[PDB]
RNA sequence: GGGGGGGG
DNA sequence: TATAATGGGCTGATGCAGG
DNA sequence: CCTGCATCAGAGCCCGAAA
């Protein structure tokens, strides 16, 4: 009924390896990858595709899907065809198929056997915006790639190498998902630094530093305006559903006007404008008002400058610019009488 | 064999080898089937009694199981175990509901309706009310689990710059983000063939992401914003209650052309 | 929403619906003839994790043996319920016991040498070949087997019985075999002349076990 | 796993 | 990318396993 | 068969509500 407790129970199902079982599994994983490389050349196939076909049958047909990067759609048709060529090889060649498949069988058990390691690393990274289980899965993802690059012959215990990749994958995960406005991983690294810097500053100054005292504590390149624009970037959004104190019947979002949609006055004002905008072009003549109306555009905005006007207005090219003015100034006398457009100046 | 060329043991001359002092002894219930020549099934495969194992068909398997090719002991193990299909999750359930002919079910439950003890009468009715509900409606029971989960239009889940240049955002966005991360990472754990204990864990977390989006708090701990005890308000929360859509904006609104004063 | 609409359509209880949706139990879609605890697996049955593993992956168990302690059983040996495997180890499973990591490899090398031996004749047993443990001679009284070359002795003792090899320069002059009941009276690296007793032969003389 | 200072 | 590190901190209405 | 017995969804309106 509790999701943490159940996963802690399920990883307690795999016993942890002994030094020989650990090196055995590590051993077979690496030898299995060397298997698949040589099987690429015998076969004329692609290591990744052979890797997934070996992969398919160890796990069972429970999991069969298209894997990103492989050239063929990976469905039971092609894995049967590709498997039976694999099995169509001489006994000295097909001994390497058997090596691959126990490769991936060991890799699975090597992963499952180190799941408790991820938990005890992840438990230290709580309270940074990712949930425990979200941490674990990201930690497990590092464990998976620590298995694929572990070189067992350096004789380090596996715990030692895996811890590096786990912590690497957790801290990426934090820096990439924790913010509603996702920001680049290195930029969060800088923000986190400002805070550590300030905290020690405050810790010696006995009061909160100003941006200038941070700026110099940051070294060259840092002034106070850059401390200031770094923090405005670091700012996290707040919830529309926040209760406005009282907690009874008040949401922050209820206090926020919608400034996108026009109000009834605005939509009426914009209608009113086009209404007397064209009832003013047609009152000199609509033709020279059509030339000018073609210049700016009631609905379209048809505004370039010199060239296209070479085509269809009715005349050639510099004349439209001239009747531009005469429509404009006939408009301007036309408006000294119909001075009802002054008000639109706001 | 070993790390470096040194410390390997090579055999000095002709001789026979005996194994002593194991780390430990693993007893498995399996069948051993030695082979002289080439082996025709690779390790991991599952097989049934009588299936061809190695040496062009002379050696075969006695039991149902899955194959373990020992190239040291040059013998094909088969550990007895079945090609059982047993599933977990919504994926299981979706199938089982895909696999329901409802008219058949109706016929069978009607037959149970002619039975005393009234209790069997009673529960065959409740089941048959759902059966008939789908039959008349045209809804397929498989639709009670989602493959595609819908996403609400963004202007209904806004993220707006309020007066301050600050940003303010609806809770659904964080409930969607949690969903998207988990779907996305499950997609990658699948392509990378992670163990099923790992895939199982994420698959269940995916459910809980879908369950907090649709009706946070309904089952299990309510998901909260970090450093807040406030349950995020999910779609159900929006619809329902005194502050919900119906009672707060559909059965009654604020209005224009109105005003208030002391009397 | 109670009663579950999915639950009722399927005749799955509240608890049963949770367990399969939240990955606490399996539910079978095609038992492919499985059987567990004596009863065949029926469709739409719910298996725990352990149940699922016993049916899908098979049963097995591995048992530590104390360091240095050797097993009362050998590799590939089929075992019964409660058969004993190490001085403190008893298996709780029938099946094929498999060695994990042998710390001790013993390779018995095959050696075929020709070696000589002289005994009385009233005391020898005549036959064309002797195979291990077979009686070789019986002496009424003790007979002293004498060197028939001069040389340095290289003594090679086996578990029971002995080999003797003389040689001048580094070329072996002689290879003698001392069976059981024949205790060498020389030590390795000793030099002996012709006819010095190399060993005493007492009573029954047999070829050793190996 | 459901709730609060003031006015009527 | 490599010492090792391996299991969390008040009410009523209705549908149920149990005397 | 029936009852304890559990699990869930209810709990007045409008306005200031001092975040």
């Amino acid at each position: 009924s509790d999701p943490v407790r159940q996963y802690l129970h399920e990883i307690g199902q795999v016993p942890l390896l002994t030094l020989e079982e650990e090196v055995e599994l590590a051993r077979k994983v690496e030898e299995g990858m060397e298997a698949i490389k040589k099987l690429s050349e015998i076969t004329g196939l692609d290591p990744d595709l052979i890797r997934e076909v070996v992969r398919a049958k160890i796990l069972g047909s429970a999991r069969v899907r298209h894997i990103p990067g492989l050239k063929e759609t990976l469905d039971p048709k092609t894995v049967e065809e590709i498997d039976q060529k694999l099995k169509s090889l001489p006994k000295e060649h097909k001994r390497y198929l058997h090596i691959a498949r126990e490769g991936e069988a060991a890799r699975q058990h090597l992963i499952e056997a180190n799941l408790r390691l991820v938990v005890s690393i992840a438990k230290k990274y709580t309270g940074r915006g990712l949930s425990f289980l979200d941490l674990i899965q990201e930690g497990n993802q590092g464990l998976i790639r620590a298995v694929e690059k572990f070189e067992y012959k350096r004789r380090f215990k596996f715990s030692t190498y895996a811890t590096w990749w786990i912590r690497q994958a957790i801290n990426r995960a934090i820096a990439d998902q924790a913010r509603t406005i996702r920001i680049p991983v290195h930029m969060v690294e800088t923000i986190n630094k400002l805070s550590r810097t300030a905290r020690q500053l405050q810790q010696e100054l006995g009061r909160e530093p100003t941006y200038e005292e941070i700026a110099e504590a940051m070294g060259p390149g840092w002034d106070a305006k850059r401390v200031e624009e770094t923090l405005k970037i670091a700012q996290e959004p707040v919830s529309l559903e926040t209760p406005i104190g009282d907690e009874k019947d008040s949401f922050y979002g209820d206090f926020i006007p919608d400034e996108h949609l026009p109000s009834p006055v605005d939509a009426a004002t914009q209608s009113l404008l086009s209404e007397e905008l064209e009832k003013a072009l047609s009152k000199l003549s609509e033709r020279e008002a059509m030339v000018l109306k073609l210049r700016k555009g009631l609905i379209d905005g048809r505004e370039h400058t010199l060239e296209e006007v070479g085509a269809f207005f009715g005349v050639t090219r510099e004349r439209i610019r001239q009747i531009e003015n005469k429509a404009l100034r006939k408009l301007k006398y036309h408006e000294s009488r119909t001075r009802k457009l002054r008000d639109f100046l706001d | 064999a070993a790390i470096d060329p040194e410390e390997e043991v090579i055999a000095e001359a002709e001789g026979v080898v005996h194994l002593h002092e194991p780390a430990s002894i693993l007893v498995v219930k399996a069948r051993v089937y030695p082979f002289e020549d080439d082996v025709e099934v690779s390790t991991g495969d599952r097989v049934a009694p009588g299936d061809v194992l190695a040496d062009g068909g002379k050696v075969k398997s006695d039991v149902y199981g899955r194959v373990e090719v020992d190239l040291v002991r040059n013998v094909v193990r088969v550990v007895e175990s079945y090609d059982i299909d047993a599933r977990m999750g919504a994926e299981a359930i979706q199938q089982l509901l895909k696999e329901l002919d409802l008219e058949a079910l109706e016929k069978e439950l009607l037959e149970e309706m002619k039975h005393p003890s009234r209790a069997r009468r009673a529960k065959a009715r409740k089941r048959l009310e759902v059966v008939r509900a789908f039959l008349d409606s045209g809804n397929r029971p498989e639709w009670m689990i989602l493959e595609a989960v819908p996403v609400l239009p963004p202007d209904l889940r806004p993220m707006v710059q309020v007066d301050g240049g600050r940003f303010a955002t609806s809770d659904l966005n964080d409930l969607y983000r949690r969903l998207i991360n988990r779907n996305n990472r499950l997609k990658k754990l699948l392509a990378q063939g992670a163990p099923e204990i790992i895939i199982r864990n994420e698959k269940r977390m995916l459910q809980e992401a879908v369950d907090a989006l649709l009706d946070n708090g309904r089952r299990g701990a309510p998901v909260t914003n970090p450093g807040s005890d406030r349950p995020l308000r999910s779609l159900t929360d929006i619809l329902s209650g005194k502050q919900g859509r119906f009672r707060q904006n559909l059965l009654g609104k604020r209005v224009d052309y109105s005003g208030r004063s002391v009397i | 929403d109670v009663p579950s609409k999915i639950g009722t359509l399927l005749d799955l209880s509240a608890t049963e619906l949770e367990q399969v949706l939240y990955f606490s139990k399996y539910i079978v879609l095609d038992p492919k003839g499985a059987i567990l605890n004596g009863v065949p697996v029926e469709k739409r049955q719910l298996l725990t994790d352990e149940e699922y593993r016993e049916l899908r992956y098979g049963k097995q168990e591995t048992y530590p043996l104390p360091p240095g302690v050797d097993a009362l059983v050998k590799d590939g040996e089929e075992v019964v319920k409660g058969q004993e495997l190490a001085p403190g180890v008893v298996s709780r499973l029938d099946g094929v016991a498999l060695y994990r990591f042998p710390r001790r490899v013993r390779v018995e090398y095959v050696k075929k040498e020709r070696a000589g031996l002289r005994l009385p004749l009233a005391a020898w047993v005549e036959k064309e070949a002797y195979k291990p443990g077979e009686i070789l001679a019986e002496l009424p009284e003790p007979y002293l087997f004498r060197a028939e070359e001069e040389g340095v002795v290289e003594l090679k003792e086996l578990e029971e019985g002995a080999f003797l090899v003389l040689r001048r320069e580094d070329e072996p002059v002689a290879t003698y075999f001392l069976p059981v009941g024949m205790t060498p009276l020389v030590v390795h690296g000793e030099i002996v002349e012709k006819g010095q007793p190399l060993a005493e032969a007492k009573g029954l003389l047999r070829m050793p076990r190996q």
